[PDB]
């Protein structure tokens, strides 16, 4: 990997992770959060 | 496959001189910004032995007569100052991507 | 929402169009359908991408904890270790979450007022020529044939044109029929 | 009779894809972007070429004077990262201390 | 404010409409009132509510000091845990005042928002069966007594059963007689 | 952008205005001319002024970096020490940018709010006396000369004084010319 945590590997793009603070390479930000969701379109009806 | 090409396929090098070995990739062998080269002697009638890694660095136990240099495409295992116990046969293989291949292998007198 | 636009005036979206964020429903004698503003969602989907990317790079730089360990007597400072890094954590987690809540209400209110401009942007083009509604719907005053409802879709619609057809219809429902 | 007519409209689809809001929780729009990773792989790895140092029983002090146990690891190739147990059986065989001992290996954290 | 209705095209509120944040005044024969629009105002009180609570939650974990004593010779790190210890109550104290300052405006302008949106409710139902007055108020062409009114403030007003009364009362009035 | 009345309905600004951010330009037999809204112009100030001193004094306090010292066997809290410092500078560097950001965007829609909020109160005087054209202005259907346009941009315009020389030119243009 480019990403190490203490529990495993991280394969990713995304910006953030929450798997574990202290990591080693080339990682996301870790946040304490659980869920994480940008809008980008509109309001969906039904 | 990553076809590897040493050049010269024998070298015959003076007592006390530099013996000069090198290896072409037919892709680079070269990213994480790490070359994954790799040499190897093989002393005649015996095993072959892992002389440097990741196309730089010395293994433990590896006299500093062996310099190893080279980035990408192509590098270079530096013998010098050559030894008496320096007749092997010397070859390179790379790691960067399966299926592993190795080099020709340059025999040395 | 904000603009009253989106799940207000016009109550409900168009499951029939799937080529863009905005766009058109017109019906007339050669049939109906669904068409898109291509270049007001395209500004959209440019504006949320640049609010995406701009998310993204400003938590680029961030707090990055590390491991450091400590014998039995130095606790004062392993604790001071622990709610430092503790602290920071919160810290941009709290940037971050509310960053998220705070920019998904200024993107949805940005779809609203997106579509309540483009309706605006027919409304004045059409004028008079045409009567609102109310529901986002324009009746047409005159005949407004598949080249006609390309125009009014392009601001390329020209009111001096029907005008004439316009007042005369007006002037027969002012009649009565 | 009836005239004809244009609408202005917007897109609607069969996402079932949630935002939160401040004034609003659950809000289903048309699209949406997760942008937190939640997975990754239950392993340790070679980070970008170069195999970590797996001390396994061994505890860094262990390794380092070289106790017996720990011969493993009595001459090691360049490593990426150190990983140790929370409690490595094979550490001091013979009770003592090790002096600085954390300040030695904050010294490893960059070697 | 933004949305140009709470203290600018609507002057000054109703110190009379004491059930709900918005409504109606209206106006005829049958006598005069004010009443609240129970939806709307629900929608403010909901999202007011699930707004502070938001605020209330997002601040739920945040810097906590502890107390951690040191001698005479460990001033650097004492020193070193007032600052950082300092340095959280800072941060926190910008995000909770910053958050507070950015919050009110947006609470103060969703209200303007959902008065004209109340308002431009009314307007695309009654169309050209009313006359815009300019200050919040439509005068209707045509009688609307208390159960007509009823129907504009609950969404069931029908504009074909009334348009022929209104059409016929501005023909007299274009005349100018 | 947002209220789509800068840069959208109203397509590009007036080099010619000098005196103000928002204001009109009239035309009669008597000429033409700008004029600024002072009342609008100077709100604007005043809420970009406090604005601007909010962001300055709310960035008042805020992380201060110390220098201290250590030596060659306290590695572990100089490492804390810098990491910490470095840890308040990150914070408060993105505080800022993400500040600058966000309330760039405030003061950029309160414009188009500002001259949204113009046009209606012109708009919402003058209604079927004048024309609305689609484009920012008005078309009088009276004559409207120096004085009766200082009565509009200042708020005193009388409609029912004109209203009976409108509804006459109404008539003229529905006979065709
Ligand atoms: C939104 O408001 C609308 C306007 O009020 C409602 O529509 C109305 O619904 C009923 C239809 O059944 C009706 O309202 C009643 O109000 C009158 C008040 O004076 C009442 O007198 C009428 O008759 C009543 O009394 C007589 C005897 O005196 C009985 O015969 C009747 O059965 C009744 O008890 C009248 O029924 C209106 O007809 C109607 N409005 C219009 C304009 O037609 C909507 O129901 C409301 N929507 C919701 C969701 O609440
Ligand atoms: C907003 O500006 C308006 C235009 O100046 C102003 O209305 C004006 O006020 C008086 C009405 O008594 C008149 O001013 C004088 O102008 C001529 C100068 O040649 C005199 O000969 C007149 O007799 C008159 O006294 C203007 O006629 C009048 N203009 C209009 C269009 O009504 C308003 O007062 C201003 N608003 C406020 C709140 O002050
Ligand atoms: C969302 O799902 C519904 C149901 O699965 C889709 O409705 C179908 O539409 C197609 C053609 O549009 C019909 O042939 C099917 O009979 C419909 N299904 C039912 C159960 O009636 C709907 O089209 C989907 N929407 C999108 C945007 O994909
Ligand atoms: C928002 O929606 C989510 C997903 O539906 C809700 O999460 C559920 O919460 C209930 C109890 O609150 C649990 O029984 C479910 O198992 C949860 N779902 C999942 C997928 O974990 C959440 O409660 C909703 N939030 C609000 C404020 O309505
Ligand atoms: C290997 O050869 C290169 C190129 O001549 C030289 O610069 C380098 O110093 C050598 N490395 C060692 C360890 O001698
Ligand atoms: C809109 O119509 C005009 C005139 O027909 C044309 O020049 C322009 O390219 C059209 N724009 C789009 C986006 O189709």
């Amino acid at each position: 990997t480019k990403c190490q945590t203490p529990m495993g590997a991280i394969n990713s793009s995304m910006p953030f992770h929450n798997i574990h603070p202290l990591t080693i390479g080339e990682c996301p930000k870790y946040v304490k959060s659980n869920r994480l969701v940008l809008a980008t379109g509109l309001r969906n009806s039904p | 496959d990553i076809v590897l090409t040493q050049s010269p396929g024998s070298l015959t090098v003076s007592l006390g001189q530099r013996a000069t070995i090198s290896c072409r990739a037919s892709e680079s062998v070269d990213n994480f910004g790490k070359s994954f080269m790799h040499w190897y002697q093989q002393k005649p009638g015996q095993s072959p032995k892992l002389l440097i890694y990741r196309a730089s660095n010395r293994e433990f136990g590896i006299p500093a007569r062996f310099n190893g240099s080279g980035s990408g495409t192509d590098f270079a295992l530096t013998i010098n100052p050559v030894e008496a116990d320096d007749v092997a046969t010397y070859f390179c293989q790379q790691s960067n991507e399966d299926p592993r291949t190795f080099g020709g292998g340059t025999k040395l007198e | 929402g904000l603009f009253g636009a989106i799940a207000g005036f016009i109550e409900g979206g168009w499951q029939g169009m799937v080529d863009g964020w905005y766009g058109y429903h017109h019906s007339n004698e050669q049939g109906s359908g669904y068409a898109a503003d291509k270049e007001s969602t395209q500004k959209a989907i440019d504006g949320v991408t640049n609010k995406v990317n701009s998310i993204i790079d400003k938590m680029n730089t961030q707090f990055e904890a590390v491991g450091r360990e400590f014998n039995n007597l130095e606790r004062r400072i392993e604790n001071l270790n622990k709610k430092m890094e503790d602290g920071f954590l919160d810290v941009w987690t709290y940037n971050a979450e509310l960053l998220v809540l705070m920019e998904n209400e200024r993107t949805l209110d940005f779809h609203d007022s997106n579509v309540k401009n483009l309706y605006d942007k027919v409304r004045l083009q059409l004028r008079d020529n045409a009567k609102e509604l109310g529901n986002g719907c324009f009746e047409f005053y005159h005949k407004c044939d598949n080249e006609c409802m390309e125009s009014v879709r392009n601001g390329t619609y020209d009111y001096p044109q029907y005008s004439e057809e316009a007042r005369l219809k007006r002037e027969e429902i002012s009649s009565g029929r | 009779d009836p005239g004809d007519q244009i609408c202005i409209g917007y897109h609607a689809n069969n996402s079932t894809e949630q935002v939160d809001t401040i004034m609003e929780k659950n809000v289903t729009v048309t699209h949406a972007q997760d942008i937190l990773e939640k997975k990754h792989n239950g392993k340790l790895c070679d980070l970008d070429g170069v195999k970590p140092l797996i001390l396994r029983d061994c505890s860094v002090a262990g390794w380092l004077l070289g106790n017996p146990m720990c011969d493993e690891f009595i001459n090691v190739p360049e490593w990426s990262y150190i990983v140790e147990k929370a409690n490595p059986v094979n550490d001091l065989c013979y009770p003592g201390d090790f002096n600085d001992y954390e300040e030695l290996k904050h010294l490893l954290s960059r070697i």
